[PDB]
RNA sequence: CUCUCGGCCGAAGCGUUUACUUUGAAAAAA
RNA sequence: UGGUGACUCUAGAUAACCUCGGGCCGAUCGCACGCCGGCGGCGACGACCCAUUCGAACGUCUGCCCUAUCAACUUUCGAUGGUAGUCGCCGUGCCUACCAUGGUGACCACGGGUGACGGGGAAUCAGGGUUCGAUUCCGGAGAGGGAGCCUGAGAAACGGCUACCACAUCCAAGGAAGGCAGCAGGCGCGCAAAUUACCCACUCCCGACCCGGGGAGGUAGUGACGAAAAAUAACAAUACAGGACUCUUUCGAGGCCCUGUAAUUGGAAUGAGUCCACUUUAAAUCCUUUAACGAGGAUCCAUUGGAGGGCAAGUCUGGUGCCAGCAGCCGCGGUAAUUCCAGCUCCAAUAGCGUAUA
RNA sequence: UACCUGGUUGAUCCUGCCAGUAGCAUAUGCUUGUCUCAAAGAUUAAGCCAUGCAUGUCUAAGUACGCACGGCCGGUACAGUGAAACUGCGAAUGGCUCAUUAAAUCAGUUAUGGUUCCUUUGGUCGCUCGUACUUGGAUAACUGUGGUAAUUCU
């Protein structure tokens, strides 16, 4: 119960339907606390559900009892899905990337240049 | 084209004569008195003082009411007072030329933690600082060349998480306790 | 080069944009528009870098394509749009209005205005000519072509434009005793009263301007923007009120502030 | 340094012409 | 009418013209649906022209290294100028016809050389100065060497085409296809220089585009180019080579302060490593933060050059004997070598220190 | 930090060079524990290149008769998503290198009253006194027949 959360530089982004802030977490004798653990303490701090809380960029200071990061709280999960980066949604389990490679797609692209017409589709 | 910066400096200058007997004795005395590691640590402070004396000599050739003299003279004097090298009642541009290397070497954290009684010698202070036992204002510092600002002299203490403060004993006492 | 350029390097960007060295190799190249490339503030560097409503350049696009930002009454979805001197930026979602006015250090200021003040702007006069069938035509510093103006308005004057209709409501001539701001050179951002104008035919004129504290300077006639008639400006002014402080005065004024804190 | 004009001052002519000196504005960022 | 320092400017009037290889004057598309069969509101895409933005292109004044064993050069084949025209987006010997005989030069023309792209800048530095700038910013030039074009607002474009010259690829011998001074990579050349890696998450650019693409760019790999910080030990008790310092004249007491063989004792402290986890990140790695393990002495072992002088530090001991070798320079070496080859000891800088060259 | 030292003589004082001394850039030798930043096929060969990649692009809004789709409704011209193809735009930016180049390039300063300009922004777009409630012919994608050892051929 020795981990404490404070926020600063708070501002409400009505243009992106969210609140944004800088988070300082104090944890004098522990390791850097998990982002899932931080997300729950902000849900109680701001009286909302942790489904719309996204935190990132946490750095621990030398010696170590304080970590600084950034935080966003969205009005709704729909607005979060609209405005959030698609890599920060996958961390919460809400986005799946395609399991290919730049080389794979590029080589496939250059093979279809040689083919003309609908026969482009039937090219591997 | 890259988003990189290539600005860097060298922080010392070597002496012109490599085997000057008078300079070899003078520099080893400073090394031994302040517990320094190598001669390069004397040439660094000496370089910093040489650049301070050179700015003062250039300001002293301006008019006494030159706008740049009163702006960058006050700044230099205030900077020298802040770290504790120059006195509060000697803020004149001619008293910079009376400064010495020993004044700058006395404000190191290694010298200060010893002079405050935390360490039993100037070589115990070095290892105490490097082993993460000392803090300045809730921040742990392990750089022996950390120049102590004047209004930081009172906030040099043992670290909160060290065997010499309120922390747990190190690995050796823990291991010997279970030996029996 | 075989044609026009489309990129801008970060060290080659205008210094008053205040861009750091290590964020990227490139800077936003302003789109072609009413204001010059080196005398404008693109919308991305205003929404992201100044107001911090956005953290990345992709978020500026998400604000813009929702049609939230109006530049002088029209929605612009271009994120490198060249806004410039005397423009009015309106964000209706948060109810904010801003005017692009230089501060004493030569940089565009975050100058918030009232909804009433956002209904007009002041425009310098660049060109006057007569077009087909004898119709007088103006061209301003905002690239606005306004026909059938008053015959008393001449080049180097200032007019007031109602942004809803785009018509002239009033004007101020150029003469000694009138307030002005410097919009270029080494006195950029300074406000003072015109005292003299020395004419050099075949070359550039020179205008002498005196501050409220008694400091006098000179500029080229192309760098003078008449603000108000006499001592009274026609627009709201930024915090510094156009007076350039010396470095010693600025140091004393800064040191006095931290002593007040306690 | 001065003849005409706009309400005791300015707008306009140069004093042979320069070199020199001081000032001003104009001079990319790094 | 209006304006410039100055128009052969803008605006106006009149008589005509107006290219078929042709000049503008909307047969285009979406969303909401309505008011009295008519009227309509928001946009999108196109349009001769004017202005504006991004420029580009031509000109003005001053400024560049060495060379006279380059002193006269240009003009037949445009060299300087005039007149009229062609061509060109336009101003001009840009080109043509007819005229005139001009133009530059010791205040260095003309010619030659340059391990010559030019600046912003870099090294050194009492003051003056000397040298460097292929290199990430600005301008120029090129895409094996010349030349010529099509499209287009823009190219004499080369990740466009057409020839020739030099190389070189597949072939059924009829034919077809070429351009890494882009990112990796290979050969060659050399004293001399890294991965055929991951990604569009950042900075930006392009497109019909809030969605697609980007070897631009970012991230890791190699990396003692170079720059910054900083370990390889600290303390206590003993007993001396002992040392100063207080008293005893002296023997001596020293618990007051100091250094060292300490192959003397002693536990206290810590990374470097191994390694849960979190954090970082597009996904990772690293740094930072944290559990567990992790230090006594041939170890968790610091190196590179030297010891006659310049120049800090041994005429120590053993071997060689004008030989082998050292030596930037003076010099050393011919049987007792302060200089070679080694042991010991000593000293200079130190995670760095020698050598060659500019 | 505005600095010198050794070497010509039996010995001396000079001229004068040689050598020593410190930084800085390339290469190289030996050595190398921690951590931050960070140059890197320029020099000679602007020499030659296997292979892969580096330039593409759709909104409500130019053209949809591909059942390619789960699914409406069944006289509905076209419900929607949408491959292909026609059309438009871009590919003249960026990246690389330093061969050429000696009033040439380039830098500061000026002029276009001597030119052009895609696009952005604003103006203009019943100003002309002379089938329209919609005009004509094709050609891609697709179907089908093919040629060549061979191509992003046709
Ligand atoms: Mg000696």
């Amino acid at each position: 119960d020795t981990v404490t959360i404070r926020t600063r530089k708070f501002m409400t982004n009505r243009l992106l339907q969210r609140k944004q802030m800088v988070i300082d977490v104090l944890h004098p004798g522990k390791a850097t606390v998990p982002k899932t653990e931080i997300r729950e303490k902000l849900a109680k701090m701001y009286k909302t559900t942790p489904d719309v809380i996204f935190v990132f960029g946490f750095r621990t200071h030398f010696g170590g009892g304080k970590t600084t990061g950034f935080g966003m709280i969205y009005d709704s999960l729909d607005y979060a899905k609209k405005n959030e980066p698609k890599h920060r949604l996958a961390r919460h389990g809400l986005y799946e990337k395609k399991k290919t490679s730049r080389k794979q797609r590029k080589e496939r692209k250059n093979r279809m240049k040689k083919v003309r017409g609908t026969a482009k589709a039937n090219v591997g | 084209p890259v988003a990189r910066s290539w600005v860097c400096r060298k922080t010392y200058v070597t002496p012109r004569r490599p085997f000057e007997k008078s300079r070899l004795d003078q520099e080893l005395k400073l090394i031994g008195e302040y517990g320094l590691r190598n001669k390069r640590e004397v040439w660094r402070v000496k370089f910093t003082l040489a650049k301070i004396r050179k700015a003062a000599r250039e300001l002293l050739t301006l008019d006494e009411k030159d706008p740049r003299r009163l702006f960058e003279g006050n700044a230099l004097l205030r900077r020298l007072v802040r770290i504790g090298v120059l006195d509060e009642g000697k803020m004149k541009l001619d008293y910079i030329l009376g400064l010495k290397i020993e004044d700058f070497l006395e404000r190191r954290l290694q010298t200060q933690v010893f002079k405050l009684g935390l360490a039993k010698s100037i070589h115990h202070a070095r290892v105490l600082i490097r082993q993460r036992h000392i803090r300045v204002r809730k921040q742990v510092v392990n750089i022996p060349s950390f120049i102590v600002r004047l209004d930081s002299q009172k906030h040099i203490d043992f670290s909160l998480r060290s065997p010499y403060g309120g922390g747990r004993p190190g690995r050796v006492k823990r291991k010997n306790a279970k030996k029996g | 080069a075989r044609g026009p350029k489309k990129h801008l390097k970060r060290v080659a960007a205008p210094k008053h944009w205040m861009l750091d060295k290590l964020t990227g190799v490139f800077a936003p190249r302003p789109s072609t528009g009413p204001h010059k490339l080196r005398e404008c503030l693109p919308l991305i560097i205003f929404l992201r870098n100044r107001l911090k409503y956005a953290l990345t350049g992709d978020e500026v696009k998400k604000i813009c394509m929702q049609r939230f930002i109006k530049i002088d009454g029209k929605v612009r979805t271009d994120i490198t749009y060249p806004a410039g001197f005397m423009d009015v930026i309106s964000i209706d979602k948060t109810g904010e209005n801003f005017r692009l006015i230089y501060d004493t250090k030569g940089r565009f200021a975050v100058h918030r205005i009232t909804p009433e003040e956002a209904k007009y702007k002041l425009c310098k006069v660049r060109k006057i000519f007569v077009g087909t069938k004898g119709i007088p035509h103006l061209v301003t510093h905002d690239a606005r072509t306004i026909r059938y103006p008053d015959p008393l308005i001449k080049v180097n004057d200032t007019i007031q434009i109602d942004l809803e209709t785009g018509k002239i409501t009033d004007f101020i001539k150029f003469d000694t005793g009138n307030l002005c701001m410097v919009t270029g050179g080494a006195n950029l951002g300074r406000i003072g009263v015109i005292t003299n104008r020395e004419r050099h035919p075949g070359s550039f004129d020179v205008v002498h301007v005196k501050d409220a504290n008694g400091n006098s300077f000179a500029t080229r006639l192309s760098n003078i923007f008449v603000i108000g008639k006499g001592n009274k400006p026609w627009i709201s002014l930024p915090r510094g009120k156009g007076i350039r402080l010396t470095i010693a005065e600025e140091r004393d004024k800064r040191l006095a502030a931290k002593q007040s804190s306690g």
